């Protein structure tokens, strides 16, 4: 089975069809056994087009309801609050969907410190798209479980990885907007992505020229972002 | 739930860039036997051509691969199965829509260029059952879109302007499924060549509020003639 | 390649 | 506006 | 210039960078010399025909590891006959792990039969560093201090294990139990003997697979933590000190709340050097910072090295905020 | 209160930078010989000049006494050498030591070394020579790096400090020539970096009664001289310094300003402030920056393994007992 359920992800992966290739890899994300490099790119690449599709429609409809509510009639909104409710849901199933799976299979068995460094990401990044769309409790929950997940990833990224790694990099990225967007913190937002950047200049130079272009991308998204919140 | 209801969810989905929704509304739309304005036939034919547009290019991907994987026989029983997924798919949805056109939209019209925009879509739907058909099926199917093409075209030659953008539109589809389909690349040069003249000789007569439509479909049957042609 | 009419 | 890593 | 909220920001700034550039200078020369991985052109040779240190679970024996002209000393853990191993998972763990500062790495094995008339039979690990002493045995000299600086040692010693159970936590593992004997002091590299020993854990036979749970759960050490440190503290001969005060404080708070170990090694931090019962933070963590890079300046003046002390201390400044010391602070004072 | 809080810092940094100074002072001035008595005894170690200077010839040799142990150098007049003003010799012995002073700790009579090449009693001298300054630019001036203006300005600075102790005594140079001026490395901070240069010449020094300033500095034409001397045989413009050196010469033999006033000059074109800074109205918060910055650099080498060189040592007495008034002088002079 396993290098053909990765033969049926490729195909669904190239024939655009994400949610065929979603099926084929959690049949091997289920197998509890350590995926390669190549199987955990194909894992986030199905989830990641999957759940992306529907975050970019909530967006267009919460925006159009937001120029709707300048007195626009109540009948109207109900029918926009319906539709964005239903997409809602969506979001709800496949964030539930992978949290799941890195909880019972990937998390226990993975065997290295980059592995275990990869999958508390995902499961940080899960928890902050559901902190994105909902309101009390549950945002208060939501908000907790990505900040407990991506502390135990940065934890461990201390000890395992370089700080010039693309892993250790891509964390202090999306960690850093998490303090920004979903703490509203932008003072430890800026902290996270200066020190992290600061961490990677001292080493640039004992690098090879492949490695070199990878890790430079990810400080060139922190430094966009440190000079859009430093305005 | 009321027609102008489904009318606004269709607009919303559209914007949402969730065509699959939409199509569902504009088809709740359509069973109600009322016949459709103008900007319904847009929201209609805007769903369709989205929802059928993703499997076309799929399947193009998937069926390539087939023709690349020539070594392998245990990954070509794989990829002949995952075309054949794709392929059951594109043909219901061009099942669904000309069940519409058959049931509802084609016996209500009454009038010429609401005839020709359905027509044409029966033609539409046809071609693309007819680019991933095989055997009698085929040649079954290539039948049925010529027999559409041709009754909108003794209707456009006859009751519209010379210059009007769906003229233009149908004279560019008819011309493609000549070069693509029928493999007959003369008829293709010389029906795009007639209507593109056709076209030119009167744009004297039409207001920029046409001309903007009439000359931005006319550039495409030029480059057809000009790919065609080199 | 070959065009066919533009969806909108 | 702001940037969360590609793929 | 002529805007001091600028100036004192901009020092602020530049302070910080200097403190986080310092911790990595000192990481690197602690860190240092590490062995890499043993390899088919490496050969091998007995420095000890009886143990250099004996731990509860293990003999150490030198052995120089050599390869075209270049060489280091490792240790031969041989296990005591008759011992238990409870998880033989975490000796796969153990394998596995990068150096960290306060866990046994291993650089691979010694196979059957390489060094002829060898105390021990078999295959056997060969361990980084080499110890001196368990904690067991440091114990027995050390009570002998005057309390004051007795209290000192063993706050730095617990310092270092949360450190360690730390990071077992993050990874989804925990020691079912925690024994002196089986936790190793070795003098950390380039910095001068009589300073604070750097701590071994070691016990990797007894951790096993602790799946987190949710965010409300309790934490896994806490009652282990909160019975040694008070087994420590009752060798200390009976004083007022604060910091004695202080740690049987913090031993009836982790038995009662049971936290985390990050939540336990911010109020060690807390006690060592941190805000005091009455605190402002703000100010507070600046004027400390600025105070801490003076004590470094004036002494390397002098000619003298930074301490294991010294480095601990840069590492609590650098990283303290005033949310994670109004959680010690709420942690210890309750 | 931020006024209280950098009020505060503000004094225990200036504290910190007085501490630092003394213990590097300490360091540096350091296993310095005391004076000879008649229970000590001598042994030579060399046959051939330990160093060479225009009017000097140098010997070592091993001191002596109860069993402690000592190294010195034996200074011979070189033959032909002269002494214009021999009550400057007297003054050697007579002055405190000095980090830019060559200093004298007694005498060694002929026939206490009767194996040596001299004849006589010649004196012996506390530090042990390298190199004259003429004989590094003989080096210097072979393969002169784009860095060659830093470390003459170094030795101009390390030279001030000299003339400035003589003219705060009773006294001037006469005659300023770089073949008797001596090099020898830093004690316990030695690498690459900058000597410590001694003022040697007290056969050419003598008495300055004058209350009023006449020429503000006796010394002053003199250092312009040879600053320009230097300039012309270094390399053309390529850092500010230069340039800043050039418009110093300038003003030296156009002002004559006391050495006081000279080294002020050059510690403004080394590290103080400049025109790219109201000039005289920012001067005290540009202090509180700078000052918490060098206290920043000297720790990042302790944490790195590296012991602070002389220049950072002369960096740490400008920064101790600098002031606002002292730097719009040197401002003054400069621009």
């Amino acid at each position: 089975d396993r290098e053909d359920l990765v033969y049926q992800a490729k195909l669904a992966e190239q024939a655009e069809r994400y949610d065929e290739m979603v099926e084929s890899m959690k049949k091997v994300a289920g197998m509890d056994v350590e995926l390669t490099v190549e199987e955990r790119n194909l894992l986030s690449v199905a989830y990641k087009n999957v759940i992306g599709a529907r975050r970019a429609s909530w967006r267009i409809i919460s925006s159009i309801e937001q120029k709707e509510e300048n007195k626009g009639g109540e009948d109207k909104l109900k029918m926009i609050r319906e539709y964005r409710q239903m997409v809602e849901t969506e979001l709800k199933l496949i964030c539930c969907d992978i949290l799941d799976v890195l909880d019972k299979h990937l998390i226990p068995a993975a065997n290295t410190g980059e592995s275990k460094v990869f999958y508390y990401k995902m499961k940080g990044d899960y928890h902050r798209y559901l902190a994105e769309f909902a309101t009390g409790n549950d945002r208060k929950e939501a908000a907790e479980n990505s900040l407990v997940a991506y502390k135990a990833a940065s934890d461990i990224a201390m000890t395992e990885l370089p700080p010039t790694h693309p892993i250790r990099l891509g964390l202090a990225l999306n960690f850093s907007v998490f303090y920004y967007e979903i703490l509203n913190s932008p003072d430890r937002a800026c902290r996270l992505a200066k020190a992290a950047f600061d961490d990677a200049i001292a080493e640039l130079d004992t690098l090879s020229e492949e490695s070199y272009k990878d890790s430079t991308l990810i400080m060139q998204l922190l430094r966009d972002n440190l000079t859009l919140w430093t305005s | 739930m009321d027609k102008s209801e489904l009318v606004q969810k269709a607009k919303l989905a559209e914007q949402a860039e969730r065509y699959d929704d939409m199509a569902a509304a504009m088809k709740a739309v359509t069973e109600q036997g009322h016949e459709l304005s103008n900007e319904e036939r847009n929201l209609l034919s805007v769903a369709y051509k989205n929802v059928v547009g993703a499997r076309r290019s799929s399947w193009r991907v998937i069926s390539s691969i087939e023709q690349k994987t020539e070594r392998n026989e245990k990954k070509q029983q794989m990829g002949k199965e995952y075309r054949e997924k794709i392929e059951a798919e594109l043909q219901d949805i061009c099942n669904d829509v000309l069940e519409l056109l058959d049931k509802y939209l084609i016996p209500n019209a009454t009038q010429p260029e609401s005839k020709v925009f359905y027509l044409k879509m029966k033609g539409d739907y046809f071609r693309y059952l007819s680019e991933v058909a095989s055997g009698d099926n085929k040649q079954t199917t290539v039948s049925n879109s010529q027999q559409a093409y041709q009754e909108a075209f003794e209707i456009s030659k006859k009751e519209m302007q010379p210059t009007h953008p769906i003229r233009l539109g149908l004279a560019l589809n008819f011309s493609v499924f000549y070069y693509e389909i029928l493999n007959s690349p003369e008829k293709a040069c010389s029906l795009a060549k007639t209507a593109f003249d056709e076209a030119i000789a009167e744009l004297d007569t039409l207001n920029e509020e046409s001309y903007k439509d009439s000359t931005l479909i006319m550039q495409l049957l030029r480059d057809n003639l000009t790919l065609w042609t080199s | 390649r070959t065009q066919s009419l533009p969806t909108r």
